[PDB]
DNA sequence: CCGTTTCCAACGAAGGCCTCAAAGCGGTCCAAATATCCACT
DNA sequence: AGTGGATATTTGGACCGCTTTGAGGCCTTCGTTGGAAACGG
């Protein structure tokens, strides 16, 4: 397989959700405001169902534009809509 | 025979519209003349009903004037090619 | 002598979870879209908590917040609740922490 | 094209009923509409066989 | 040449949840303005739309080709 | 007993509507211990899980 | 008491009707006068379909409306919720805040008035 | 033959039903040997008796 | 007696499957930072 | 919460068979096209 294309994951990684980075982002971002308890299990649950909705839109464009693998202009208009529809 | 229910609710749609449309101009006595105007509607629809015709046949009614634009075109097109081929 | 940024390490996590859920094979020009992606949409949203948070008249940020934003993103509504979403998408040691359940005499936890 | 008339005077069993002024102007208005949307389908429909049938005659003519 | 007061309140009342929740003057001020200004937008987008055409009308199809992204937006 | 009784009469349609009695901390409880089960369409309706078969 | 509640059904369905004709009024008429300047012309099936499409667009904009009311404890509407609707996009956004802004001058100008008419 | 079969998964349902609830309610079951030869004779077979 | 609509014979490519060879590296074993963490004070 | 000490983590090093892509063959089967024949004037 060459470098530029990257096989799927057949098992995925742990379920462990980086807790540190998400709090230290949060802090770097807006230090005047402070984080509850489990904020960041909901930040990450945000952030897991955004990458899952990201995941099929690229996928279903990609398989929909005559590609078997996934491109850089598929997973890009995927993102202009989902950026979009992300945020409220 | 009876005709086809397609032209049914081709002219049900249609007066639908008409009935909207001339409402939305009426200003006064709203609730009785539309009431009056459904109850005549599907009086008309029940005459309809109840009469009788030999069957004919075509399609749908919102591709007429793309069609006939393209006969026209195709008309005029085959009339100078035949011109031309008899000339020759 | 390996050296990785805090960044790309935390943004890791979900480049691959991204490869899993995509079962396609991916170009590697795509990672770093991704990461574009994810940064922008974590300003959008600290952004909407920010906003969320003033609104509600209080410095601090409260799970009502999140729930709002996700309802008005269309993943949350009244009947498939927030409990629905985090017995779907989460482990236990996380649903422990998130959902209230009473043991040993109406003991429950979190006070709910 | 004979369902056509009685429609048509299904127009006057309509008059010996209403009596009210904005209602009659409101009958006649989308009546005189149904009427010319019957006329230009119907027409329409007549010159498209007619035009489908000289294209195919045209066609067979050139080859 | 635009919406109505009575016109939005009738149409925001009865499509709450509860009628118990009001509607202040301000609010509804503002309402008629929004709606104005989103089917303006709609109708400039679907003439933009058929410019990038250069058609000879807007009819169903240049609408429909912006339609969905409008409703993104709001 | 309501759930035991529901899926040992009606064996195709064991699923009870979630009530007002039925407080959450219980019925997170069950669903935990894996003793009740959601429907997959509606959290509404739960099951009792088939340890029987 | 199902015939009752059916003829109630008609009623509200007919005032559903008269509210769309009125909105579908308006909206011709908005759109008839952007086309003429546009140098466009408009098709009768366009103008119905911005009329039913901005009736369902107000359901979801009191829902919002309600929502962010009920989150703030206000069974009231005011201006935040409808700045906080209009959050989407940050064009439209400024424009009702400066339309906000127009509004709270003219809050000013009938105060001043009317303290003004409290004096004599 | 059929109240055996009857008797034998109503049994089966209770004796996983107890299970699960004394795993769930998070209770020292060692320091008590009423319910420890209950959680003991739960998990053996009822067909076999 | 002759033109037209229709079923039948036939070339084809078309797709679908099978096989082999070549370039790649993921996986397994292994180093020594180093960073997650749990409570240290 | 700043300070701390410890122990599992992993990423770059190294190597072989598993991995996929590219190409060639070849087959079994539908379709478009030409034509003989029955039907209408």
């Amino acid at each position: 397989m060459a470098l530029s294309t990257i096989v799927s994951q057949r098992k995925q990684i742990k379920r462990k959700a980086p807790r540190g980075f998400l709090k230290r982002v949060f802090k770097r971002k807006k230090p005047q405001l402070r984080l509850e308890k489990s904020g960041d299990l909901l930040v990450h649950l945000n952030c897991l169902l955004f990458v899952h909705r990201l995941a099929e839109e690229s996928r279903t464009n990609a398989c929909a534009s005559k590609c078997r693998v996934i491109n850089k202009e598929h997973v890009l208009a995927a993102a202009k809509v989902i950026l979009k529809k992300s945020r409220g | 025979q009876p005709l086809s229910k397609s032209t049914r609710d081709h002219l049900q749609t249609m007066m639908e519209s008409v009935i909207m449309t001339i409402l939305s101009n009426s200003i006064k006595e709203k609730e009785e003349i539309q009431y009056h105007l459904n109850f005549l509607k599907k009086r008309l629809l029940q005459q309809c009903e109840t009469l009788k015709v030999p069957p004919k046949k075509m399609e749908d009614l919102t591709n007429v004037s793309s069609l006939l634009n393209m006969e026209r075109a195709r008309d005029k097109a085959n009339e100078e090619g035949l011109a031309l081929l008899q000339e020759e | 002598r390996p050296r990785q940024d805090p960044h790309k390490a935390g943004l890791s996590h979900y480049v691959k979870l991204f490869s899993f859920y995509a079962k396609m094979p991916m170009e590697r020009k795509a990672l770093e879209m991704v990461e574009k992606c994810l940064d922008k949409y974590f300003q959008h949203l600290c952004d909407d908590l920010e906003v969320f948070a003033a609104h509600a008249g209080r410095k601090t940020v409260k799970p009502e917040d999140l729930e709002l934003l996700m309802r008005r993103q269309g993943l949350v509504t009244d009947q498939v609740s927030l409990h629905v979403l985090v017995e779907r998408h989460l482990p236990l040691e996380y649903r422990q922490l998130l959902i209230p359940c009473a043991y040993s005499g109406n003991s429950v936890f979190p006070a709910q | 094209n004979i369902v056509l008339p009685e429609f048509e005077k299904t127009h006057l069993e309509h008059q010996q009923r209403i009596e009210s002024k904005v209602c009659k102007a409101a009958i006649a208005t989308f009546y005189v509409n149904v009427k010319e949307q019957f006329i230009k389908m119907l027409k329409e429909s007549q010159m498209l066989t007619n035009l489908k049938r000289k294209n195919a005659k045209m066609i067979s003519d050139i080859e | 040449s635009g919406f109505r007061k009575e016109l939005v309140s009738r149409l925001l009342h009865l499509h709450f949840k509860d009628d118990k929740t009001k509607v202040s003057g301000d609010a509804l001020q503002l309402m008629v303005e929004l709606l104005k200004v989103f089917v303006v937008e709609a109708a400039v987008r679907g003439v933009r739309q058929a410019q990038a055409e250069d058609a000879l009308r807007v009819d169903v199809d240049q609408l429909e080709k912006v339609l969905p992204q409008l409703l993104l937006d709001f | 007993e309501i759930l035991i009784n529901r899926l040992f009469d009606v064996p195709h349609d064991p699923y009870v509507k979630i009530s007002d009695s039925f407080w959450p901390p219980y019925v997170e409880l069950l669903l935990r211990n894996g003793i009740a089960l959601r429907h997959p369409e509606d959290p509404t309706r739960i099951r009792l899980e088939a340890f029987h078969q | 008491m199902e015939e009752e509640a059916e003829t109630e059904e008609q009623q509200r369905f007919s005032y559903q009707q008269r509210l769309k004709a009125a909105v579908h009024y308006t909206v011709g008429c908005l759109c008839e006068e952007v086309a003429l300047d546009k140098e466009m012309q408009f098709s009768k099936q366009t103008i119905a379909a911005i009329s039913e499409l901005t009736f369902r667009q107000c359901e979801n904009f009191a829902k919002d409306l309600e929502m962010f009311a009920r989150h703030a404890k206000r069974t009231t509407i005011n201006t935040e919720d409808v700045k906080l609707l209009a959050r989407r996009s940050n064009s439209l956004l400024k424009y009702i805040t400066d339309k906000s802004e127009e509004i709270a001058q003219i809050n000013l100008e009938r105060k001043a008035q009317k303290k003004k008419k409290s004096e004599d | 033959r059929q109240n055996l079969q009857m008797e034998i998964k109503i049994t089966t349902v209770i004796q996983h039903v107890f299970q699960n609830l004394i795993l769930g309610s998070k209770v020292n079951w060692a320091e008590d040997p009423a319910l420890k030869e209950i959680v003991l004779q739960l998990e053996k077979n009822v067909d076999m008796m």
